């Protein structure tokens, strides 16, 4: 009786928060940057901190504002105080008393008044000044909530009778549901009413805590004169199932929404959404007595587009059906065969609209598995698409390979096992890979019945790949498209971008071709090779691109010596760099030949030297133009002993440089622990030869245990002027890094170091000096000396003179911070604690992140300004109650000392101060 | 082919239990600071689910408690009760045994009067 | 109708907290003043603090014009059936501030 | 304005309200209401 | 049909009218096509 | 104390419906005349 | 159980699975989330 | 088939108690 009293009873959650907060600011900067970073990259918890990390579109906590109750990001440009600072934002007033906002530190540059409207001089001319202070008035704050929890017992039902014709049974099958609901006194502030069914916040829908007065915020309280308060309660549900299952053994049905089903690629790769609303079979014979051995297996698919959606939407009156047929003969190999369909129906023919075709009907079979110690992956598919109109033309479109190759479990194939295996490892030919591929021009996600797909991934990296992570399209070859110059608007010129890159127009091709990666074992010796040829599906060689290439090593006790050699000859366009620097599209021919030996004597060191010669379309190509990775059949060696591995790549990042100009914190990376600045290549093959020592240290038997340096020299070839034959091997890198963590004492110490003596400008790296060191000492807590302190602290400096076509600027920074934490006060569970943090920069700057996935980060600008970011954050704490202070300013001067800080141009740094009161409290 | 077998089952004899055994045990700190004593008696092998309100017994056994002292919690499903106080110590002078009881309501109670008890 | 609760929610416990170190946490038990319940229907005096003032303006929201309904004749959410509805409210007052 | 006619043949409409003249805004004035009913396929999950 | 308690129910109806001539005005756009009724349903009843 | 609490306990009733629906008319006619008639003369129950 | 000790048990297993199995125990339970409480109130072979 | 529903109905039990019963192996 009682466990039937808790399986429907309530847990009530009652919740409270108190805390005293006040802040104020003048210019509302951000002081995250100057905290320490974690091992794993993180920036220390701060009381202060204004939050918005997000992965989505890569912000952090250093790209807002910390002050006041506003967390205003802060702004790239002279706006902002180089990305220090919050943006000065003039508005500007309009004759019909409309206004806008123009973000720019001089008004007079406001370039886009609309159409009609004219600046009214209301404000000072026309143009106001939207005030930078940001103001936190003290106050303690109480916030009251409730909650009621179900005992979450309600996860199961039972099907019950039904039919017409008949009467079923009833309680035959039990399903697992995923419902989650309960009670709330309040609602969220992203609820909204949604009165239109598309599950997603229109243009101003309800915000539901506007509907429901009283529900939350501070706009509306209902209230009593006794000092009641009154909120409305709701039922809030989340169901994560949408799939009904029914039958064990031989037969499964399965009913649901947005059924997600896949027969094949190129067929109904609809997974990773699904399709729409509808039902599954799926009939298992292996189980039956004359045939069950083979493992015979049945899918059926039935299902309505996108479910019931409005007109206009690709899913109107569509339904899709379909029916595979699958048996395993042999060892793995599974043959199948399918029939998939999709249309339209009388009320899809007609109001409609959009371009659905009126009829796809695909039939395909396909081969894969292993079976005799080969694994083998064939497919083949038809299309029949009737598009749509009136006349319509029924078109065809196949798609056909034959792969020997090991595919993944993720259907991602996997080139460097090689799956033939013709020997043992002293007569040890492997073939790595042996397709054909005819892929037809008209074949995309409607000809065969998909989500996506079907076209290159990349166009830059391996373009006759389809496989695509993201949107889950899993096919080994894609649909090549012929791209050309657009010139849309003007005559006589191509067509560029902003940035200066070219505007192409892709007009599908398909594909058609052939490749064989192959790679013989010797004993002291290893031999590979790889070919390569893909046309378009008519096979005119106007868009063919043949890669081939072959590679030796001789590996014998401590030394190893490789050889490679690489071509690359496209008719098809291709996108990319000529010598002079201008995106181009046009026919390539790239010719490298590498020979790098290497030396480990076995102490936890290595030596290696190398001479890359690289030659695109006939010259010596200082640095080939990312030509080379457009096949996805590279294969070179790696160094060492036993490590006979036909690898997939280049490996062109080897033995060479980084040219990396950006970091997290505000010294190039050497005060980062997430950050190994001695493993950082540039990854782009050049023209050069050089050498390179190093030591590892998480290797044993090395001199030092936690000791990586990665000294290098180098020199790299440079045409003449810009585009000549002739060039020599003028340019010059010498390069040296060091990362020592070590542990003394009860301290942890930790030293990083880089330098560069770069001579031209490699990737995007300017010619220049380029130097950093940085230090982090943190120990633990002494127990010998009184108050138990723990110490703290980080020293950075970084340099680098940047002589750019345009100057020749130095830009450093130092950065610093110490803290102490006595974690015994005076009283009994009475802590206190204080760090102080500075942070000085010449020409650096920040950039924001940028809405993508790319984040934020530190680099080199020739703004003659430097910033003098500091701060002082004492925090203390009784028994649970914190107390945290904290005192900052931020001043960026310029060479004479303009003090642009505070930007209202009075001479004054902005700066910032925050008090709190906190203490967390449980029911 | 419904193979169908139907079987009268037998009324057993031997119904021995299957859960925690109740066999009380346990240890206390008593920890002084600055004129306030914090007591934790964390207790294992008690009964499953059920109140264990905690109190210093002053001397006298039967003797009168400092109410002012009671420390209240329930168990977990193993029989685990973690008893945790905040007493001035001008409050538990001359105390003499912590006895723990048993709690007839989380408002406190003594259900039992002493399943277990240490010198203090 | 209403619903009262069992009344047993008089106490808080503190909890772990700071940035620089981190306190043990169930360290001080605070006894707090929290009423509540729940209640079908609104009084006659109850009101939408629009403001934060804490008191009646002039005509802020007659809460029982707000959600109609709730109380009063001039508003009643019917059935044919015969049925009547009344929205459900969370009702508090805490009278503990330090 | 609007009206809806019951019949199979339009000119019928005998029952012009006072001041309403058809407007020869469908094919004579008069429209003609569609006789197919679509119920799009879906499934549906109710939870309450 | 019906799997063990999910029910799948289709059903197809014709209905036409003619005159003595066989005009079928069944469909009454006048285009000589009866009325028209198709229904697919799957149900499945689940309790808690 | 069983019995004072299960006087004023919630029983939580939670109900899920499922099913696929598609249905597809140009006239919508009655279907429901063709059934047989049961002895009580209610009409034999359909799906649609 | 009901409320006069009218306990109807129900459940489905793969064949494959039950092999081997020799006794079927009926036990009482702590909750409905399985546990053990009483081991063996009634029980029969096969 | 391949499954195996199995109802054991039990009478003059305890009032409103739980009865997990499962198979025990051979043991
Ligand atoms: C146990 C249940 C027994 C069966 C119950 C009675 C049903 C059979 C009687 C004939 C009834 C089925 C006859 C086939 C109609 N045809 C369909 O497939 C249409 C497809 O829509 C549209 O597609 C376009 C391109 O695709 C065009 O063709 C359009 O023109 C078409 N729309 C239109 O204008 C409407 C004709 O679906 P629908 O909207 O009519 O949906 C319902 C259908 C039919 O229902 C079933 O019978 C399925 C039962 C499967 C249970 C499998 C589970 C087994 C469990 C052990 O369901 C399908 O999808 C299947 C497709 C037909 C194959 C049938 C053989 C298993
Ligand atoms: C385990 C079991 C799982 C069950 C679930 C899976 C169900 C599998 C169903 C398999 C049925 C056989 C398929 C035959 C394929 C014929 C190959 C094929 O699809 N033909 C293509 C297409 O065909 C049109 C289609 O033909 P269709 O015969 O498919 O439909 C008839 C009937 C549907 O009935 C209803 C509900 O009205 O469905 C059946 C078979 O019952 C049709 O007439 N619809 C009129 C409307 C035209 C637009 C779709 O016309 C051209 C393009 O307009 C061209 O592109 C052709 O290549
Ligand atoms: C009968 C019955 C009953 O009544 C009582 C009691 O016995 C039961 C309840 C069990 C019962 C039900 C039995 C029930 C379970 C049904 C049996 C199960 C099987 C599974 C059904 C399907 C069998 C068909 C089979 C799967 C097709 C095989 C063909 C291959 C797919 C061909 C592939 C070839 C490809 C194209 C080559 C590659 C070519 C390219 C170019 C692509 O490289
Ligand atoms: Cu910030
Ligand atoms: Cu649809
Ligand atoms: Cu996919
Ligand atoms: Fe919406
Ligand atoms: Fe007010």
């Amino acid at each position: 009786r009682i466990a039937a009293l808790e399986r429907n009873a309530f847990s009530v959650k009652p919740s409270l928060t108190i805390g005293y907060s006040v802040s104020r600011t003048s210019r509302n900067f951000d002081v995250d940057r100057l905290f320490p970073l974690n091992a794993d990259g993180t920036v220390a918890n701060n009381a202060f901190t204004s939050g918005g990390i997000d992965t989505d579109t890569g912000a952090q906590r250093r790209d807002f504002g910390d002050f006041g109750n506003a967390s205003d990001p802060v702004v790239a440009g002279a706006a902002g105080l180089y990305g220090f600072a919050d943006g000065v934002s003039y508005t500007v007033y309009f004759t019909d008393g409309s206004t806008a906002t123009f973000d720019g530190l001089n008004p007079a540059d406001y370039k886009v008044p609309t159409g009609k409207v004219i600046d009214t001089t209301k404000g000072r001319n026309g143009f106001g000044f939207n005030n930078l202070a940001r103001y936190k008035e003290g106050s303690t704050d109480i916030g009251i909530s409730l909650g009621f929890d179900t005992s979450g017992q309600f996860s199961q039902v039972t099907s019950g009778t039904g039919g017409s014709l008949f009467s079923t049974a009833g309680r035959l099958q039990v399903n697992q549901i995923d419902l989650n609901f309960g009670l709330v006194t309040g609602l969220p502030s992203d609820a909204y009413v949604d009165t239109n069914g598309n599950g997603k916040k229109d243009d101003g829908e309800a915000t539901g805590r506007g509907t429901y007065l009283g529900s939350g915020g501070t706009a509306a309280i209902l209230r009593d004169p006794a000092g009641n308060v009154y909120r409305p309660v709701f039922f809030r549900f989340k169901n994560a199932t949408t799939q009904f299952s029914v039958g064990n053994n031989p037969v499964i049905v399965t009913l649901g929404q947005q059924q997600k089903f896949y027969f094949s690629d190129y067929v109904f790769d609809n997974n990773y959404d699904g399709r729409g609303d509808g039902f599954t079979v799926t009939v298992d014979g292996s189980n039956v007595p004359v045939i069950g051995a083979w493992k015979p297996q049945i899918k059926g698919v039935y299902g309505s587009r996108s479910g019931l959606d409005g007109t206009a939407e690709a899913g109107y009156g569509v339904y899709y059906r379909g029916v595979r047929a699958q048996i395993t003969p042999v060892g793995t190999l599974t043959a199948g065969i399918h029939y998939a369909q999709e249309g339209r129906d009388m009320f899809g023919a007609a109001q409609n609209t959009t371009s659905t075709p009126s009829d796809v009907t695909t039939y395909g079979a396909d081969l894969h598995g292993k079976a005799f110690g080969v694994e083998l992956h064939s497919e083949y598919a038809t299309s029949r698409v009737r598009p749509n109109t009136a006349n319509a033309a029924v078109q065809t479109s196949n798609a056909f390979y034959a792969r020997v190759a090991t595919r993944k479990d993720n259907l991602a194939f996997d080139l460097n096992t090689p799956a033939a295996k013709f020997g043992n490892d002293t007569f040890g030919v492997s073939l790595y890979d042996l397709n054909y591929r005819k892929i037809d021009a008209g074949y995309n996600n409607v000809a065969g019945i998909s989500e996506y797909g079907y076209g290159s991934y990349s166009r830059t990296s391996a373009q006759n790949i389809a496989y695509n992570p993201d949107t889950g399209v899993t096919a080994p070859f894609a649909n090549l498209d012929r791209q050309a110059y657009t010139d849309a608007n003007n005559d006589g010129t191509s067509d560029r971008n902003a940035d200066g890159t070219v505007v192409a127009t892709n007009t599908k091709i398909g594909q058609m071709g052939f490749g064989v990666k192959a790679a013989a074992n010797l004993g002291p010796v290893a031999i590979g090779g790889y070919y390569d040829t893909s046309t378009g599906a008519n096979g005119d060689n106007a868009n063919r691109m043949t890669e081939a290439g072959g590679s030796a090593k001789v590996a014998y006790s401590i030394f190893s010596l490789r050889g490679t050699y690489n071509t690359l000859d496209s008719n098809r366009p291709q996108i990319y760099r000529d010598a002079a620097g201008t995106q181009i599209i046009g026919d390539a021919k790239v010719r490298r030949y590498a020979v790098q030996a290497d030396v480990t004597p076995g102490l936890g060191l290595f030596v290696g030297a190398y001479y890359r010669d690289v030659n695109v379309n006939g010259v010596r190509s200082t640095t080939d133009r990312g030509l080379l990775g457009r096949g996805y059949l590279a294969s070179s060696f790696e160094p060492g002993v036993g490590n006979n591995a036909y690898r997939t790549g280049l490996r062109c990042a080897d033995n060479n440089f980084g040219t990396g100009t950006r970091d997290i914190d505000g010294v190039g990376g050497v005060l980062n622990p997430a950050v190994n600045l001695d493993q950082s290549r540039t990854a782009t093959c050049f023209t050069s030869y050089g050498v390179e020592a190093g030591h590892a240290g998480d290797n044993a038997n090395a001199l030092v245990k936690d000791l990586f340096f990665r000294v290098g020299y180098s020199r790299v070839y440079v045409p003449t002027t810009a585009t000549a034959t002739t060039g020599d091997f003028s340019g010059s890198v010498t390069y040296g890094d060091a990362r020592y963590d070590r542990k003394v004492g009860v301290a942890n110490v930790r030293l990083a170091g880089s330098f560069s003596t770069t001579n031209t400008q490699l990737d995007s790296r300017p010619a220049g000096t380029r130097g950093a060191v940085g230090l982090i000492v943190r120990t633990d807590p002494l127990e010998n000396v009184p108050f138990r302190p723990q110490f703290n602290g980080q020293v950075g400096y970084y340099t680098a003179d940047n002589r750019v076509a345009a100057g020749n600027y130095n830009a450093n920074a130092t950065k610093y911070g110490a803290g102490v934490v006595l974690n015994d006060f005076l009283l009994p569970q009475t802590k206190i604690g204080v760090r102080y943090d500075g942070y000085m920069a010449q020409n650096r700057q920040y950039t924001p992140f940028d809405g993508d996935g790319t984040q934020g980060y530190f680099s080199d600008a020739n703004n003659n300004r430097r910033t003098n970011l500091n701060g002082v954050y004492v925090e203390g704490a009784y028994q649970d109650l914190i107390f945290s202070y904290g005192t900052y300013t931020l001043s960026q001067k310029d060479l004479n000392g303009v003090e642009y800080g505070s930007g209202i141009n009075n001479g004054q740094p902005a700066r910032g101060q925050t008090f709190k009161i906190s203490y967390k409290v449980n029911f | 082919g419904p193979t169908e077998g139907t079987y009268t089952l037998a009324p057993q004899a031997v119904v021995k239990p299957a859960g925690p055994v109740y066999a009380p045990a346990g240890t206390a700190k008593i920890s002084e600071t600055l004129g306030v004593t914090r007591t934790t008696i964390t207790l294992t092998g008690m009964a499953p689910y059920a109140i264990y309100v905690a109190h210093y017994h002053k001397m006298g056994s039967d003797g009168p408690a400092i109410m002012e002292s009671r420390m209240i919690a329930q168990a977990s499903a193993d029989g685990k009760v973690t008893l945790t106080g905040i007493v001035p110590t001008a409050l538990i002078r001359d105390a003499a045994y912590i006895n723990v009881h048993h709690g007839r309501d989380f408002s406190g109670a003594l259900a039992d009067s002493g399943v277990i008890c240490t010198p203090i």
